[PDB]
RNA sequence: UAAUGCGAUAAUACGCAUGACGGUUCAUUUUUGCCGUGUGUGGUCACGGUAAAACUUAAGAAUCGUCCA
């Protein structure tokens, strides 16, 4: 079913179609190194919770590190994250981060009533969805994965899992 | 305030990298002969032999014989005969880049061609021909009394009638009649000759 | 081999009561309509020999090996329809768990040529002079494009490894091209394999 | 800013090729139904007729460009046809086609492009 | 009719160095092979008397006047750098193809050049930015900084007093750097290297 | 649509020329996922859509390269 009038059918202005952002299907793009912005953003954009395509695998490493739920993190639980890998797997590892906080987050101070518009910047976080891919190794033995796994499932919200090459 | 640009590296193929694994046999120049001989309609003429490799100068004397014989043999439509006038356009244009490759054969059957075709006539091919074939030792030496007969006839339609040509020719015409070869042209071009001589 | 049976037309919601008994839809192309009916073949596989093939070989790697397939009836297996020789072409697989959706399957005479995405596989790697002196062999491009044909087609690709020390590099040009199958495509002068130190300034 | 469509009975149409030039007066019903084509010149036809009275140097010539006006003059007038409208495009716009355009309506034949 | 209206030059490039080229560099097909299409010559304030970067036309009339004199076709002058100003201008400019093309290059080449103290060879070529076609051209571009030797600025040498240098560029079709290189040598000019 | 197309004097009388190989750009609804509406203890339910987004194997067409296996 298609909620639209006989005289939508035919005649319609919107000539260019795009998905919506919070039901596509398309994987997100790889981070970039862009500066973080500062206009303010509303919370559907921090929350997506579409499953990611059924032919996603991995793309530079031999192991890996996968999401099974939907999450919304935080630029503070990335960065503990990013510290126990690294001391967890050694100096010699090959590393790639595949997700960065960049929605910005706004909050008012304690004492102040509701309304007067809204409020300044916080923080950043990003959405997860069911699936998705967070980190990957290279350089290292499925031993060595599995214990990254380890240290950090305590340290983060949603369920993981490891993924391999083959 | 003008860039500017760095032409890519060209891409040389790796050696040892077959181009195709089809099966593309090699083709020598009787093959080709025959495959354009081997033509039924204009289409297959137009197909028989292209690129530079195979539209050589043998090639382009077999496409001019054999269209002269579809031509007669055969009434076809408008598009027919936009592809009887591009073989042609492009048959004599090589010969005449290529003419001086040409054997004593092929130069014997060009003439026919040309004069059994109503096109216009290129620039001289004829008469070029005829200047090669003028030694008057290569229709002594001709072998085959087919190509001595298709010249014979060729030049009587024509209408060259020249002296020291035709005298040669006699003879040998005759005795193709007497061998019992090429009897059809050969008494063609002997009848035609005898009307000449007679008017 | 594998065993397959045979389905009626359904739609696209009537997928999942096939996974849930324990097979998987899998869809065999590159038929002739004219001569055998159909020009795609619509069957399902049980999931326990999936899973088989798979893990033996891989969810790539299977792609570069040829298999039988031997349809039979659902409800008396001792009915054979015929036999099919072809080779894996892609699987639809969760996100979220893993598990087998759909296979893709190619009809693959011994005749015929097919594109492969053949994976590249190193020998002798420990004993290197880069490795030694304190190097890793990096690896840029897992799969390789080639054209084979039906009765010859590459498990793998081998590159010896033995002899390279640091800022080594391997590209296309350098690949074993076997008998019977040709590179493909033109973006030759491309980083296969790199021997170097850097670990991705992470 | 294009303006609406209107329908017309007779419309004068022209292809400009690297090699000649052709003109078609095409009858129509309505837009929905193909038309009948009542006129069909090209400089083909014009170079085929001059050149063996009068030797021109190529079918894209003034002097093709005149005849194949004249022939068609004498078709329409035969055909009792003496309005046409012309149909506007990238050919419409070459110079062979101006020239043609030009000759027919000093000849008689009233060509309107609106 | 007393009159220039030939060029040798052109009757040198299609029926003598063509040939040649073709012979040097084969080529699949027979337009393939180095061509030379434009000859621009500019005339800017920094090359006069005149010390600003923006002035009045009236101005430069003079450096107009003497391109006309040195090339035969009037020159135009630069378009404003801005919409704001209108009425000035930053030099003069012409542009040449054809027969009168090789007629100037001939000319600079046998008489002018050769007179000039500081000459060595033109430098290399400098390959532009493709535009929508898809065609990559090469630039060759020097200066002449004597233009008092043309014998045409004799007849009124108050007048052309002023005339200083003028600056010349040469645009090349060819498929590389070294086809360019053979195309100037063909010309007779020779290259810095 | 060979009365075609393209061209480096680019104009069109002249030049390349419709095949063959190679690389690019465009069917059991290919069948899975996914989305929408209805109903719902939050899914052992129904129908439809994707010419809006991910995903298969071809065959053909348009350029381009090429003495041709």
């Amino acid at each position: 079913f298609r909620r639209r009038t006989w005289p939508a059918v035919c005649g319609s202005l919107h000539i260019w179609k795009k998905m919506p952002w919070r039901i596509d299907q398309a994987p997100p793009p790889m981070p970039d190194s862009k500066p973080l912005t500062r206009l303010r953003a509303k919370r559907y954009e921090g929350i997506k919770k579409v499953v990611m395509p059924n032919s996603t695998q991995l793309q530079f490493g031999l192991y890996g590190i996968r999401s099974m739920e939907s999450a919304r993190l935080k630029d503070n639980t990335l960065e503990a994250i990013r510290r126990t890998i690294r001391r967890k797997i050694k100096k010699t590892g090959r590393l790639w981060i595949m997700i960065r906080a960049t929605v910005p987050m706004t909050k008012k101070p304690l004492g102040i009533r509701m309304g007067k518009g809204k409020g300044s910047i916080d923080h950043y976080v990003t959405p997860i969805r069911p699936g998705q891919i967070l980190y990957e190794f290279d350089r290292i033995s499925r031993p060595i994965a599995l214990q990254a796994l380890r240290a950090i499932q305590p340290k983060l919200p949603c369920r993981l899992g490891l993924v391999e090459w083959s | 305030i003008e860039e500017y640009y760095v032409v890519p590296p060209a891409c040389p193929p790796p050696p040892h990298n077959p181009k195709t694994l089809k099966y593309v046999p090699k083709l020598n120049r009787t093959q080709i002969i025959a495959r354009v001989y081997e033509a039924k309609t204009p289409t297959e003429l137009e197909n028989s032999a292209l690129g530079k490799k195979f539209f050589s100068e043998f090639a382009a004397v077999a496409k001019l014989v054999r269209l002269s014989q579809l031509r007669r043999a055969n009434v076809y439509n408008s598009r027919d005969d936009a592809m009887c006038v591009s073989i042609y356009n492009t048959s004599v244009r090589v010969a005449d880049k290529l003419l001086h490759l040409s054997s004593d054969e092929e130069l014997c059957g060009l003439i026919w061609a040309l004069s059994q075709l109503p096109y216009p006539e290129y620039e001289n091919l004829v008469d070029r021909s005829l200047q090669i074939l003028l030694e008057e030792d290569k229709p002594l030496k001709t072998g085959s009394s087919l190509a001595v007969s298709r010249a014979a006839a060729g030049l009587a339609s024509l209408g060259r009638w020249d002296a020291s040509t035709w005298e040669v020719l006699v003879p040998l015409l005759r005795k193709n009649v007497q061998e019992g070869k090429e009897v059809e042209l050969s008494n063609l071009a002997l009848g035609l000759y005898d009307a000449r001589e007679t008017v | 081999e594998l065993t397959a049976y045979a389905r009626t037309k359904t739609k696209k919601s009537r997928a999942k009561y096939l996974r849930e008994d324990g097979n998987i839809p899998t869809v065999i192309h590159g038929f002739d309509k004219a001569t055998c009916g159909f020009h795609n073949l619509n069957l399902c596989i049980p999931e326990k020999e999936a899973n088989a093939m798979v893990r033996k070989y891989g969810r790539n790697g299977c792609a570069a090996r040829v298999v039988k397939v031997k349809v039979v009836d659902h409800a008396n297996p001792e009915k054979v329809f015929g036999y099919l020789r072809t080779r894996p072409c892609s699987l639809a697989i969760t996100a979220t768990s893993l598990k087998l959706e759909l296979m893709h399957l190619q009809y693959c005479p011994q005749d015929r040529l097919v594109d492969v995405r053949v994976p590249i596989r190193l020998i002798n790697d420990d004993v290197a002079p880069g490795v030694k002196k304190g190097g890793w062999i990096s690896v840029k491009q897992r799969l390789v494009g080639y054209q084979c044909r039906g009765n010859s087609i590459p498990p793998h690709i081998e590159v010896d490894a033995k002899h390279l020390r640091l800022d080594d590099k391997v590209l296309k040009r350098d690949l074993p091209i076997p008998k019977g199958t040709r590179l493909l495509g033109c973006d030759f002068d491309a980083v296969v394999l790199h021997c170097t130190t850097d670990v991705g300034k992470e | 800013p294009l303006k609406p469509l209107v329908f017309r009975p007779l419309k004068l149409f022209f292809w400009a090729t690297n090699r000649h030039v052709h003109a078609k007066v095409v009858r129509f019903s309505s837009p929905f139904n193909e038309g009948v084509p009542v006129v069909d010149i090209s400089t083909f036809d014009a170079f085929n007729k001059l050149k063996g009275s009068a030797p021109v140097v190529a079918p894209r010539s003034l002097e093709c460009y005149k005849e194949v006006a004249k022939m068609v003059k004498e078709e329409t007038a035969r055909q009792n046809i003496n309005e046409v409208t012309l149909h506007l495009n990238s050919h419409a716009s070459d110079r062979g086609v101006r020239e043609v355009v030009r000759e027919l309506k000093n000849l008689g034949l009233l060509v309107k492009k609106v | 009719s007393s009159l220039h209206l030939t060029s040798r030059y052109h009757h040198m490039f299609y029926n003598v160095l063509y040939r040649e080229m073709m012979l040097k560099a084969p080529k699949t097909k027979v337009e393939q092979g180095p061509h030379l299409e434009s000859i621009t010559l500019t005339i800017k304030t920094t090359d006069t008397r005149l010390d600003k970067d923006i002035v009045d036309k009236w101005e430069l009339l003079l450096f107009s006047l003497a391109l006309e004199h040195i090339t035969g076709e009037p020159a135009a002058f630069l378009p404003p750098p801005n919409r704001h100003v209108a009425n000035k201008s930053a030099g003069v400019t012409v542009t040449l193809k054809g027969e009168k093309m090789f007629n100037f290059l001939e000319k600079l080449v046998y008489t002018i050049l050769p007179n000039q103290t500081g000459f060595e060879g033109v430098p290399q070529p400098k390959t532009l930015v493709p535009g929508p076609d898809g065609v990559v051209k090469r630039v060759v571009d020097f200066g002449v900084t004597n233009l008092l030797l043309y014998p045409d600025f004799e007849e009124h040498f108050g007048v052309f007093e002023p005339i200083r240098s003028m600056q010349v560029r040469m645009m090349i079709r060819s498929d590389s750097d070294e086809s360019c290189n053979m195309l100037v040598s063909g010309l007779l000019v020779p290259q810095l290297e």
